């Protein structure tokens, strides 16, 4: 009579390295790396992200006339741009601090666009058409940016003008607006007529001069002009006022705003879709509780740690001898 | 292993014995079978399992972020960056790649130990009663039915 | 008779956590981790930190009206400011290069505040009193900053000026100044005449030229008027060329200057102490030697890492069965 | 544990035993009584100290610095400092909090393993003059008294 | 060490073997010798080979990358770049220092481990033919010449 | 009748720490830790360094008059600088963005440089000759920047220049000029005629416009006067305008590129040599494939990770007891 000690074999086929041996067969193992992904752009914390479309922060902020059908959004928890994504400054120029406003608008709650300086009523004494151009131009026809306004001057006069707006709207306001900067001394005359113009933007906190840099360039997009754009963030309470003789692409709509924590910007083509996630990555959504992912270093949201391994897998079971 | 006993003198594994990772086999006049160990396998499954969630667990999550956008004169700050990413990136593999190797190789040599002192525990029990074949294996001097079998696996048994 | 083998018990109930088991009573064991603080915000390496008051790095720099106190500082091994420092730049505008500055005097060794342009003195040919604001109010007088001379024109009549200083301290002289941006073009003459004015300074690797940015905006602390503070700091020998002709809120008094090594702020409502400690935190000192902290991943000093465990108590006796 | 002697075939401790971390009981005819083996416990001492020391002294304390201030226009370089220092909180949390649990499963069974080497020290110094019983005690054939006690636990013993 | 064999019950080692790591000593009728148990040996030298090229080869290379150049006006970018570049100091030293020593004490008891486990392989083949001494010695009853000597050495022995 | 187990021992007295127990003379170990350097400065992947002798990056791009013998580069890995390296911006004057120009040629793969605006030919109208200076002194006697063109008026008259470059290389051209700025009104018109002048410089991606800033300032090697450099990236197809009325220290040399993908710069007075390396520090190159190195922190390659051990010695054979 006999009774004999013994464990546990199987027909798995796990393996796992350990410190001294490569490739063992394990009966037992879970997998501590995650290296799949969803396919598709996901909800994080519950909301969606801002789609452009073909337009850029840049042009959908401007009001490009390309994006005339992205002009919904509500609440985003990041914005997605695409391969096919550049419409956007289509008059050449400089946005100032680009990179930052991109920063800050990643993630918004209650966002309105409205009309801050209404186009046929806030600009007497002034030409509110004929503020066109063929650079931004709209099925065929020379257009604008919907969002600004290119003030030109009537009947060769130039009045200083002097417009403010006042934010009772109880959260952030966005105001851009740009400063054109003719290709001549020439041009400088036929559309703002003073000769030594100058544009003057003050609130609380903001307080910047500008003045028309006149000079010879290129053409870009058959321009020899140029147009530098320019933001500011104006306080619930605060005062901004416009101060210009000339140059002013006035501001026509601005946007209210409750700035989001945190979060940026991720450029791919993958699938928007109505499932959700807490860690997004350029190429799909994943499904993440295990602390390493292999996917893609860059990410937003609650994610797994990237690594470079192939294979995270770790033993639970014992060395599987089946012994056949 | 380091406690010689899994592919040991111990050579091979049981695909019969299912109930548990530890057990008997035991030969009678009654006929043969397997039986788990049930307390250390619990014991050892509850040790494996604390171990795979203090790995998981630990890991204090990230919280939402990205990485930047830079323009073409900030390549100095835009560097930082890249080579901050790459520095936790070598540092989590590294960690990563070695964390999981010497957890395995504890935990393999925990399963041996566990066989190792679930023989021990048998042959302190039998003491002059039965013989040291091998392979784990007790020969009994005093022919033992399944009532007795139950009482050595259940550590009850008693006769020195 | 008879021998036996066995380990020592105790009554002690520390617990470990290890990796196959939670919480296992240890005959003894030693933490690793420092969790508690100490209440007050100490000396870091034999020097106090500096300490404001009500007022703000700004504030104290440009001689605020209301940090007539704190006129008391010699060597600080880093700053203290609290909930209730907010006096600061007091008249509107921008301080350049602010958190910089503030970034560069956080730990200094031989400081000295003195008289670098005399106010009865230094400005003849130009109207030193009169240049008070009710915004920067002194006993509900109006009144201006201590350290900086608010120089205006002297009966219709602002010549160029043209003051300079030679750094014969042996160390660094930190210097000071505004340039003031009137509202409008009116007050630009009522103040300083020179409709077409500038202030210029210059010293070896400084060369920068202000020139009035006249505008409408809101106001702040009842002034339409803004005023731009820069500094600079001059090295030993180097010589700064204050020339303007209108605009210039001159200095009157500068700081001479070690800079230390590389410290930082803490605000912090914690009472400081004569205390000593390696390690600081807004919350309190952290006496410790310890490898690892819970209390505040912001930190002044040879401080332990931050982290964010309860817990790290590491056993060092073994397994407690006392089986009573 | 891993050598299954600590909570083991020895099931309990002694709080009687005070000298020490591991020794021997011994009831003779001139009394029972408790005493610390001085060379295993010493030894055993020396190494948790050292073991205590590197993972205290081997960190390269920090030398001054905080975190940094940015104005309304940096935001993009504040949440880089944000991703550097939360960076490090997760690094520093995971390999802290793991640390600590593998030393100390390490520390236990080093408890155990000399417990167990204490065990088998005597054991095979004793050899067929004692009964090997259970919970780590050997019974004497020939009956020794104090003087004999002490070479036991001495190491001088002497009578295969 | 952890299992009591090496500087344990078997004192010294032997300047003599040279062949391997773990061996047998032996003396005959036709002289004295030393041989190294070569199943063993190499099994650890392919186990503390792996181990070394885990510790070496898991290492993510950099890939290129300095530090970087700020003007008098970028401090808090200059310091950044420090508490960047010193965090991975901090972090690099203590885990190299700290895994480095716990691989050691692996290292040491794995051969303390395999030394112990190769004498428990021999006891368990000779059982009543040999008497177990001491420091790792087993004398015959049976007197056994070079022929035998090899066939225990080899693990085919056989006679309980 | 006796055989025996037991393990190997040797004349070794290698020690490596463990965790139990410090300093163990084991019979076989590995060194994980890299303490040894080169010496020399190294290939980083095949190619050498640029040399820059007694120059730094401003006076070999600037053409300092004593960077005529490094006019010699074709395409470099790295840069190095030595102790004896201060022949740069010889006229007093800031380098805009230098950190940022001198980051991004730190490495380069085509390096041409070429006469952009050749000297005697491209400014008829003006006084290319007598743009010189005792600040940029060769062989004792006044001389200038190689690549900088210093244009005066003629004959009291200077006209409004208009000169443009277009970009045919197929690859990046750096281009630098400056800016003067008089020391006083009396010198803008002894040397640029026009009382108020402007320097414009215009492309597709780059419109920036400079101005005289006449002032009072210190003499730096014996010069009141500033100037201040300027440089761009003009891509290929792309067209540079110079339009100026005064102060242009015009381009004469520019240079033609392939950036590097990502290096840096290493300040050391090692000798450079022939042999190659994965791994540069400024002291030595690191001979490397160990995980761990404690020569410097600052690095540029695959480099091990720096620590500050001064011993990683590995165990591999066993502890070493002799018994002799
Ligand atoms: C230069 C000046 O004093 N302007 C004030 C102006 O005074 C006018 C004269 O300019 C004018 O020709 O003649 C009339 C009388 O017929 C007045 O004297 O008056 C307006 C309207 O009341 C005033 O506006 C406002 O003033 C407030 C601030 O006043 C002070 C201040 O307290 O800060 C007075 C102080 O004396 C003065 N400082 C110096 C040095 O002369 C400053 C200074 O003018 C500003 O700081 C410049 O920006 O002003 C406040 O602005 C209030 O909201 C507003 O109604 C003009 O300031
Ligand atoms: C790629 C490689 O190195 N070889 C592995 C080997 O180590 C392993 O044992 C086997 C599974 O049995 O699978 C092979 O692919
Ligand atoms: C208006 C705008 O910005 N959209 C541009 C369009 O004008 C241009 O012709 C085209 C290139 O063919 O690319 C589009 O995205
Ligand atoms: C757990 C279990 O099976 N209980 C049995 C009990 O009924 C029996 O009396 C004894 C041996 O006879 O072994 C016990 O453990
Ligand atoms: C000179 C000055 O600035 N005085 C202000 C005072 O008007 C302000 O209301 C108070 C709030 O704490 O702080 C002071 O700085
Ligand atoms: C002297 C002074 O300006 N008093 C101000 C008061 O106007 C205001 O109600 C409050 C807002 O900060 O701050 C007080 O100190
Ligand atoms: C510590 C020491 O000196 N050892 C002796 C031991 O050699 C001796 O056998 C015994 C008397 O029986 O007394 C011990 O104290
Ligand atoms: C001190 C000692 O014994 N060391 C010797 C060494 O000098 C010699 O090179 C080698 C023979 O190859 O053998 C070693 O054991
Ligand atoms: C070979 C060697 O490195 N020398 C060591 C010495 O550094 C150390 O202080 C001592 C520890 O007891 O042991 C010596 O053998
Ligand atoms: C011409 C030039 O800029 N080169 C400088 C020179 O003026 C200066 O005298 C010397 C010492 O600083 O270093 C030279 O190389
Ligand atoms: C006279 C003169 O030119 N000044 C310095 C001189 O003090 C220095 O010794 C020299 C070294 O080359 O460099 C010059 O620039
Ligand atoms: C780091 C070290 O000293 N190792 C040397 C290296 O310096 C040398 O350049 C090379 C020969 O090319 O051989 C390596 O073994």
């Amino acid at each position: 009579d006999t009774i004999c000690i013994g464990y546990h074999a199987n027909n798995s086929t796990d393996t796992v390295d350990t410190v001294l041996e490569k490739n063992v067969t394990v009966t037992h193992s879970v997998n501590l790396l995650e290296d799949s992904h969803n396919g598709k752009l996901c909800k994080l914390k519950g909301i969606a992200p801002l789609q452009l479309g073909k337009c850029n922060i840049a042009g959908w902020l401007l009001g490009n006339p390309e994006c005339d059908l992205l002009l919904t959004a509500s609440s985003w928890s990041y914005i997605v741009e695409t391969s096919n994504s550049e419409n956007g400054t289509c008059y050449p120029g400089d946005f100032i601090d680009y990179e930052e406003l991109r920063e800050q608008l990643s993630s918004v709650s209650s966002f309105e666009k409205f009309e801050i300086f209404p186009k046929t009523s806030s600009w007497p004494n002034h030409e509110t058409t004929k503020g066109v151009t063929a650079a931004c131009s709209y099925a065929g026809a020379s257009s604008f940016y919907r969002n600004l306004l290119w003030l030109t001057k009537k009947g060769s006069s130039y009045p200083k003008l002097s417009k403010s707006y006042v934010n009772n709207k109880g959260k952030e306001v966005l105001v851009l607006w740009g400063v054109h900067h003719p290709p001549t001394g020439t041009d400088q005359q036929s559309l703002y007529q003073n000769a030594d113009a100058y544009v003057s933007v003050g609130s609380s906190k903001y307080n910047r001069r500008f003045t028309p840099e006149i000079a010879a360039r290129p053409k870009v997009r058959d321009q020899a002009g140029r147009m530098n754009y320019y933001w500011t963030l104006l306080e619930p309470g605060d005062t901004i006022t416009f101060e210009a003789t000339g140059n002013l692409i006035a501001p026509w709509y601005a946007f209210a705003l409750n700035r989001g924590s945190g979060s940026g910007i991720i450029t791919s083509d993958a699938p928007v879709h109505d499932c959700n996630t807490k860690c997004q990555t350029p190429h799909g959504a994943i499904n993440s509780s295990l602390p390493f992912q292999n996917i893609h270093p860059v990410t937003i949201g609650e994610c797994p740690k990237y690594v470079r391994s192939t294979k995270l897998r770790m033993a639970t079971g014992l060395r599987n001898i089946p012994s056949r | 292993g380091l406690f010689g006993a899994i592919a040991g003198f111990i050579e091979g594994g049981w695909t019969g014995m299912i109930d548990g990772w530890y057990g008997y086999h035991h030969q009678n006049e009654q006929g043969s079978g397997y039986a788990a160990d049930q307390k250390s396998t619990q014991n050892a499954i509850d040790g494996i399992t604390n171990k795979v969630n203090s790995v998981i667990e630990k890991m204090n999550t990230q919280f939402t972020a990205v990485g930047k956008e830079f323009n073409n004169l900030e390549r100095r700050i835009e560097n930082l960056n890249k080579k901050v990413d790459d520095g936790f990136l070598d540092i989590w593999t590294y960690n990563a790649e070695l964390l999981v190797l010497l957890e395995n190789e504890r935990t393999l040599d925990f399963h041996d130990s566990n066989v190792r002192n679930l023989y021990e525990k048998v042959k302190s029990q039998l003491k002059n009663n039965a013989k040291e074949i091998g392979n784990g294996c007790f020969e009994f001097y005093h022919k033992c039915d399944d009532a007795c079998m139950e009482s050595v696996r259940n550590g009850t048994y008693d006769y020195p």
